[PDB]
């Protein structure tokens, strides 16, 4: 049915996009 | 401190009159670019979708269950021997009612007849303009049972017995479906026709339902829903004068000078309920016949 | 009645000086020899007070908290709280169920303006408890001489009129009149100013009671020699007492960057107010309700308060303070950290600050030829030449014929800053020879001595006869040293290339004009010789003479001379140069002799080369000084004794018509009186100082410099700025900071206030077409209190775009920090598309669901309505009080994210005012750190489980992520080319009108 969207999945890749993108910074803020 | 009036350099509110006309010509010249670029952004967004199909509809499933007379608070209060504190109530089902009379369903290039007892989901087809307008399932204004506006005008609020007629929301390709038999275990005793999607009204507290009364249920075929021959829907742009289902609820035999909280939910597959949205599916009406 | 009571304290001081022996003890009523008896001790002890300074004024920890609580931009938070927070407390005993939207925001601006009081009030408590750490002053008691005999005691047992004996090591305990001296110096740096020490006779010479030689004083040091006197002053009576209490009861003033902050906050209400009456009659245009236009016009003033700039400003500063601790530019006041960038004018005094204060071997003059000895501190300087045999002997004679030398544990200390027992000159020498000839210890005992005649008042002589030191065999060596035109008289061999010659007048005249250049030079010049005795006529044992002198006085060895100086710390004159190159104006304040300011000026940068006073072209022409014109004349030396004699206005002539000026012999007092006559010229001044008589001058300027070791603890707390390093380059290091951090100031109030207007356009379109709210206030907050947060810290850390230390200082009533270029930029352009990108975000999300952009007209109407549940979209579907609620919100959320987008681009054209961004390049981490973590933090506020439930901040549709990026590289192009036209068009009406 075009009454239902997988919000569980974007919702999964909204926090892994997340979760990257902080350690991304951290790795450029305490680069070595 | 606030001499900025003039200057001997010819400052009015604190610029000259050369330097006025640069700033307002870039900023007319700057403003309107910046209008013209969001109007043709609008407008490719406009382009995106479609004309009898949004491209999302998860928002609006399940319907809502909507009550009409609509009332501040969900409270229907009026003091049924005053012909003045129920005239509100009256206006607006009067009103909404007004779409489904008689005369409105004339023409049959919009108005289809459609069975007397409920039927299967009448597919029109799909939605495009190969088509062209839609057919539309007429609906009977007679069908409520004693709150047609066609020998009581008043709908019963003049002898202490209103009617509120219950809607289901539009939603566009929409197919309602009645619980099974089989799973039949959980809603009351109501008539069951596999092509009538179930209503049924109940208090809501042991004091709510006891002060209740008698419910009457008014429906197509006399059921207490609503028939599935009238779904799905193809939008305001493909059929412009459709009108879907009603259904009434009268509460004959309710406990004078007390406010009664009665809740009517809509049983099926299709329709769900939520905590925080008390319309998703049911609705709560608080009556109370203070004569 | 204070404001005379600081006025008797301006004025000079006066005494009693110039009295008879019998004169003074009837004043105080004393014995000359016995003093006084211990009873009459406390019949004065308990009447005055201690021999003690009163402790400065204490202000309680809490008060500073409160301090901070208050400031003034945290009043105009307290106020836009106290608006918001008074409209709950009258709904809360009103109705049933209120919304947060009022009562959340005033709490948290009441919470932004109290942690900010808490962060500032941690850095200033940090900057006090470190220079607690390092003023641990310990007593020192007095000999006084009570009832005949010596006792020694504290120095606040000490009352008036007691007999006092400073032996030569000890301080002055109190203000002492001189009855009876011993070739007594004492060291009046911290007080008068003069570097060289000061010898003390009981006998009056000078009217002044500082000049004079029969006053010691307090807070001094007597160098060598032993003296009596009589105490005159006592506590805070004393001179250094007062001027102590005098600076205690000074105005610090308004700092330049306060007043920067107070315009800008005058002109953030100036649009608030402007807006909020504009808007007043727009919506009364609108037909509506009084009611509903004073509620209009307080949320306009109110949406237009930037909470989260308090907490930004702060730690924006804190980091260049930060910057300044690391490298010992530590900042009691945290904004006094930009106050060196908008100076102007340096008022800089010379012994202590700009020297070393600390006399030391300048030049030398051997075999005819002048050798300049490194005069630096961490030596560092070219090194002399040392190969002939004349340098051996002049090594010789200076460190044999030399009273004393260093302590016990002057052992691990370095060669310069350990200390050395007895007069100056001799502690010069000894480490002379200590760090150009090798050692001194085993030099002075491998060549014994026998007989030693220290200096004489007649017949001025210093020598000594030693032992030979190897086989060489001549026998003995006679030493002495003295007056240059008094041992060349006694002197008859000269010593050349490694040889003698004789006396002859064409070698004498050449030594005489050395002396003079020496001299002219501002330095302190000694005459050494040697002689062998020939062990032959004069025998070889014991065979010495000393009340009928056998030693040979005359026909000695003239070996060479040694001139000295306190030499000017090392970075002291590039210091200058820098600060004159950035257009500073360097201005001596000091109250030393002008025959070594004037030297000093010279050799520091004060007085560049070609610059003649109006003195110096009067000799050049051999005329009298009050024929010369005094325009005719770029530097002037102005003596303190005239400049007691003068007006207000003629300060400021002397101000005006000379660029390189420097005030000797000035009293702290006069110190005072210049500072205030820089600042009535209107330019921001900068006080560098370190004894007390600095104290006034850097507490009425506008930011003062001590020294952290070598400054006193008086004008140490009196001052802004202590340099824990006392290396003077710092002030050129907080100039530069200061400026740097003064431009990134700008660029992250921009920053900031580019955000409002995407932040408050969506609350006036959904007042004007009546069309459902496109922002939330939740995430309001979740922008200026959350994502931007790190961006515009970052913001602080850029760097120079071009070379900073090149401009002239910032004009205070011409350069403001945010003037109307940066609001035409932020609010006019800048933040216009950044609405427009978060009306697209809307209207697409809107659309998509089923309400179209033309549908939302008049819908807020019966969309904010809880009971319409069957409200219909443009496709005539019916939709729920939650359904359609669910939708705002969720498109609440997009148009935060829509304004995060558009902040990428803001913040990289803000991180440039006039270069490209290639030009710069984006180096800055932190500011990477911060588009990453804001990128970050907005996803997770969208994403995270349950936010729609807690925040109202449902999930997105990635397709949303994409809806603002044309906006956001719109808005990088457009202010890429405007600032490309600003760099190939300068002085355009791009850069006039845009250039912020
Ligand atoms: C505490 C607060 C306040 C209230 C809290 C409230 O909750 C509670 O405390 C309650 O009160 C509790 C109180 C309880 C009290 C008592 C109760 O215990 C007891 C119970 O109460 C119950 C009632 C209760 O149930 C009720 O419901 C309470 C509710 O009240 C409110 C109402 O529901 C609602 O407001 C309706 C209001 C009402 O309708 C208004 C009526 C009118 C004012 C008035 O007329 C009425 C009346 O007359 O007033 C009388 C009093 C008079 O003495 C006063 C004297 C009048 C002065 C006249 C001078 C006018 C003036 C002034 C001059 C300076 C200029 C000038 C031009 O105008 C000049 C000109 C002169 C010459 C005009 C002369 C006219 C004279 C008029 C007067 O004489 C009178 O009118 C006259 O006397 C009349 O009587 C008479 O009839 C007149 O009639 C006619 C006149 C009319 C009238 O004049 C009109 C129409 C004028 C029109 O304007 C004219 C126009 C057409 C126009 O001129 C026109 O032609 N235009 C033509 C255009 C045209 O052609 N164009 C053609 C085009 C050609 O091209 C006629 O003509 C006249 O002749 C005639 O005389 O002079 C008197 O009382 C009566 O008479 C009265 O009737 C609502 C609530 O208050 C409350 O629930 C009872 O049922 C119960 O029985 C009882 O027991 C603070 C609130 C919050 O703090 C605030 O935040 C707020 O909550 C939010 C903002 C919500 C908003 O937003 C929401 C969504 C989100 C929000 O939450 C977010 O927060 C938003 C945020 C905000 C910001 C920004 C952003 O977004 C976010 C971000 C910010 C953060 O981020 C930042 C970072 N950037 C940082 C940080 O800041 O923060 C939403 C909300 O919806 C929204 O609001
Ligand atoms: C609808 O209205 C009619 C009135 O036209 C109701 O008539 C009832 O008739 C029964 C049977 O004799 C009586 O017990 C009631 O007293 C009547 N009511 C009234 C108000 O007159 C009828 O019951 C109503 N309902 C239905 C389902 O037909
Ligand atoms: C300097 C500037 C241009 C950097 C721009 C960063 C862009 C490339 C990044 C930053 C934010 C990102 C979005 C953040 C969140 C989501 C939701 C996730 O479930 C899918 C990816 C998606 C939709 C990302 C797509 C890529 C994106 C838009
Ligand atoms: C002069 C030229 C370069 C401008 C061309 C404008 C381009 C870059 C703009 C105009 C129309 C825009 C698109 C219009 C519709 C949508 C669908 C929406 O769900 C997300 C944004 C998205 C995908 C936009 C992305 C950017 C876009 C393609
Ligand atoms: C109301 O009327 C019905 C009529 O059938 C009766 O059975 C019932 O008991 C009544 N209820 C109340 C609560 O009065
Ligand atoms: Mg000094
Ligand atoms: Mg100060």
């Amino acid at each position: 049915d075009p009454f239902y969207y997988d919000y569980e999945t974007v919702r999964n890749g909204g926090l892994i996009f997340a979760a990257l993108a902080f350690i991304v910074g951290l790795i450029i803020i305490l680069s070595k | 401190k606030k001499f900025i009036w003039n200057s001997e350099k010819k400052e009015f509110l604190g610029r000259t009159g050369g330097s006025w006309f640069k700033i307002l010509l870039f900023y007319v010249i700057f403003y309107g670019c910046l209008a013209g670029i969001f109007i043709g952004t609008i407008q490719v967004m406009l382009l995106t979708i479609s004309e009898f199909k949004p491209t999302y509809q998860d928002r609006v499933a399940p319907p809502g269950l909507t009550q009409i007379p609509q009332s501040q608070k969900t409270e229907i209060s009026f003091r049924p021997n005053d012909p003045q504190s129920y005239e509100s109530y009256v206006v607006s089902i009067v009103r909404f009612l007004e779409k489904y009379k008689d005369l409105a369903q004339k023409d049959d290039m919009i108005f289809e007849d459609c069975g007397n007892v409920p039927s299967e989901l009448k597919e029109r087809g799909e939605y495009n303009n190969e088509r062209g307008e839609r057919k539309v399932c007429r609906f009977r204004l007679e069908w409520l049972g004693n709150c047609s506006g066609l020998n009581d005008e008043t709908y019963g609020y003049k002898d202490g017995k209103p009617c509120v007629i219950i809607k289901l929301n539009r939603v566009l390709g929409f197919k309602p479906k009645p619980p099974k038999n089989e799973s039949l275990e959980t809603y009351p005793v109501m008539k069951y026709n596999p092509y009538v999607l179930p209503v049924h009204c109940t208090g809501k507290r042991d004091e709510d339902k006891e002060k209740v009364g008698t419910m009457e249920y008014f429906g197509l075929g006399g059921y207490p829903g609503f028939p599935l021959q009238y779904y799905p829907y193809y939008g305001k742009l493909l059929q412009p004068k459709y009108l879907q289902p009603l259904m009434a609820v009268q509460f004959t035999n309710l406990t004078m000078d007390t406010e009664i909280r009665i809740e009517c939910k809509a049983y099926g597959e299709n329709i769900g309920y939520s905590e925080k949205d008390r319309f998703q599916g049911r609705f709560d009406v608080k009556i109370e016949v203070k004569s | 009645k204070e404001r005379d009571m600081d006025e008797l304290k301006k004025e000079v001081s006066m005494d009693d000086h110039k009295l008879s022996l019998d004169e003074l003890h009837r004043k105080y009523g004393t014995d000359l020899s016995r003093g006084l008896t211990p009873a009459r001790a406390a019949e004065i002890l308990a009447r005055d007070g201690p021999n003690a300074l009163t402790p400065p004024p204490t202000t309680p920890e809490w008060v500073k908290f409160c301090r901070q609580l208050f400031g003034g931009f945290s009043m105009l938070l307290w106020i836009g709280a106290i608006l918001c927070f008074l409209a709950y407390g009258i709904q809360a005993a009103t109705e049933e169920e209120p919304q947060n939207d009022n009562l959340y925001l005033g709490v948290v601006l009441s919470a932004v303006v109290i942690i900010t009081g808490c962060f500032s009030y941690y850095q200033e408590a940090k900057s006090s408890k470190i220079m607690e750490s390092f003023k641990n002053m310990v007593p020192q008691q007095a000999l006084v001489i009570r009832n005949g005999e010596k006792m020694s005691i504290n120095a606040e047992e000490v009352v008036v009129g007691d007999l006092v004996e400073v032996k030569g090591g000890d301080r002055i305990p109190a203000d002492l009149r001189i009855i009876s001296a011993n070739g007594c110096k004492v060291d009046n740096s911290s007080l008068t100013g003069e570097s060289e020490p000061q010898t003390r006779s009981p006998d009056f010479t000078n009217e002044n009671p500082l000049e004079t030689r029969n006053i010691a004083f307090f807070s001094t040091n007597c160098v060598e020699g032993t003296a009596r006197g009589i105490v005159v002053y006592t506590g805070d009576r004393t001179v250094m007492g007062r001027i102590a209490t005098l600076a205690s009861g000074l105005e610090g003033g308004q700092t330049p960057i306060a007043a920067e902050i107070e315009h800008f906050i005058h002109i953030i209400t100036g649009v608030a107010v402007f807006l909020g009456v504009s808007f007043f009659i727009l919506s009364l245009i609108l037909e509506y309700t009084w009611l509903e236009a004073v509620i209009f016009l307080i949320g306009i003033i109110v949406a237009n308060v930037p909470e989260g700039l308090l907490a930004t400003v702060t730690v924006c500063l804190t980091l260049t303070a930060k910057r300044m601790a690391r490298k010992n530019c530590l900042v009691k006041n945290l904004e006094a950290v930009e106050t060196l960038g908008s100076t102007s004018t340096i008022c800089s005094d010379k012994t202590g600050t700009l020297t070393q204060n600390r006399m030391t071997v300048a030049h030398m003059w051997f075999d005819n030829q002048i050798h300049e000895a490194d005069t630096t501190e961490n030596q560092s300087g070219v090194s002399f030449d040392k190969t002939s045999a004349t340098w051996l002997a002049l090594s010789r004679i200076a460190g044999l014929c030399n009273r004393a030398v260093f302590q016990a544990n002057q052992e691990n200390l370095p060669i310069l800053k350990r200390a050395v027992a007895g007069d100056a000159s001799e502690s010069a020498l000894l480490k002379c020879i200590e760090l150009c000839c090798g050692s001194v210890k085993e030099m002075r005992e491998r060549y014994t001595k026998i007989v030693e005649i220290p200096f004489n008042s007649t017949n001025k002589y210093q020598l000594s006869i030693h032992k030979n030191p190897n086989t060489a065999e001549p026998r003995h060596l006679l030493v002495m040293k003295g007056a240059p035109e008094r041992i060349l008289d006694r002197c008859s061999s000269i010593l050349i290339h490694g040889k003698e010659q004789p006396l002859d007048e064409e070698l004498k005249d050449a030594f005489q004009n050395a002396y003079l250049e020496l001299g002219g030079l501002g330095e302190r010049v000694l005459g050494f010789c040697h002689l062998f005795l020939p062990d032959e006529q004069f025998p070889e044992g014991f065979q010495f003479d000393t009340d009928d002198v056998n030693f040979p006085l005359d026909n000695l060895c003239f070996v060479g001379l040694i001139s000295m100086i306190d030499p000017p710390r090392a970075a002291v004159p590039d210091a200058v140069g820098k600060c004159r190159s950035a257009g500073i104006k360097v201005i001596m304040v000091t109250g030393d002799h002008p025959i070594t300011a004037k030297a000093i000026a010279k050799g520091v940068g004060i007085i560049s080369e070609g610059n003649e006073t109006v003195e110096d072209i009067a000799a050049r022409l051999n005329i009298p000084v009050s024929q010369v014109n005094p325009r005719d004349a770029k530097a002037c030396v102005v003596h303190g004794s005239d400049l007691k004699d003068m007006t207000s206005e003629q300060l400021d002539d002397i101000l005006k018509y000379h660029t390189e000026i420097v005030f000797a012999r000035t009293s702290p007092q006069q110190k005072l009186i210049i500072v205030e006559g820089c600042q009535r010229q209107g330019a921001i001044v900068a006080v560098t100082g370190d004894g007390v008589n600095d104290s006034p001058a850097l507490k009425k300027a506008d930011i003062g410099v001590a020294m952290g070791i070598a400054g006193s603890d008086v004008s140490k707390q009196a001052a802004d700025m202590i340099l824990l390093d006392d290396n003077f380059a710092s002030i050129v290091t907080g100039v530069e900071e200061g400026r740097l951090i003064f431009d990134n100031l700008k660029k992250s109030i921009a920053y900031t206030l580019t955000s409002n207007i995407p932040e408050i356009t969506p609350f006036l379109i959904f007042i004007i077409a009546n069309i459902p709210l496109p922002l939330g206030t939740v995430t309001i907050l979740c922008i200026d209190l959350g994502t931007d947060m790190v961006p515009a810290i970052s913001l602080a850390y850029e760097q120079a775009e071009s070379d900073i230390m090149k401009r002239q200082p910032r004009n205070p009533k011409t350069d403001k920090l945010v003037n109307e270029r940066l609001i035409s930029m932020a609010y006019g352009q800048i933040g216009m598309i950044q609405a427009l990108g978060g009306f697209f975000t809307y209207f697409v999300i809107l659309a998509e669901n089923g309400f179209l952009p033309i549908h939302l007209l008049g819908l807020r109407v019966n969309w904010d309505d809880r009971w319409i549940n069957d409200v219909e979209d443009s496709y005539g579907q019916q939709w729920t009080y939650e359904q359609r609620k669910i939708v705002e919100f969720t498109c609440h959320t997009a148009f935060f994210v829509s304004i995060v987008v558009v902040q990428w681009a803001d913040l990289v054209i803000c991180k440039t005012r006039r270069n490209s961004v290639f030009q710069q390049g984006m180096k800055n981490k932190i500011l990477i750190f911060g588009l990453f973590e804001e990128t970050a933090l907005a996803a997770f506020l969208s994403y995270c489980p349950g936010m729609g439930v807690a925040l109202r901040m449902y999930p997105l549709k990635p397709t949303w992520w994409f809806c603002a990026f044309p906006y956001s590289l719109l808005i990088f192009v457009y202010d890429e080319v405007r600032k490309l036209i600003i760099r190939r068009r300068p002085g355009g009406w791009v850069e006039k009108e845009t250039y912020y």
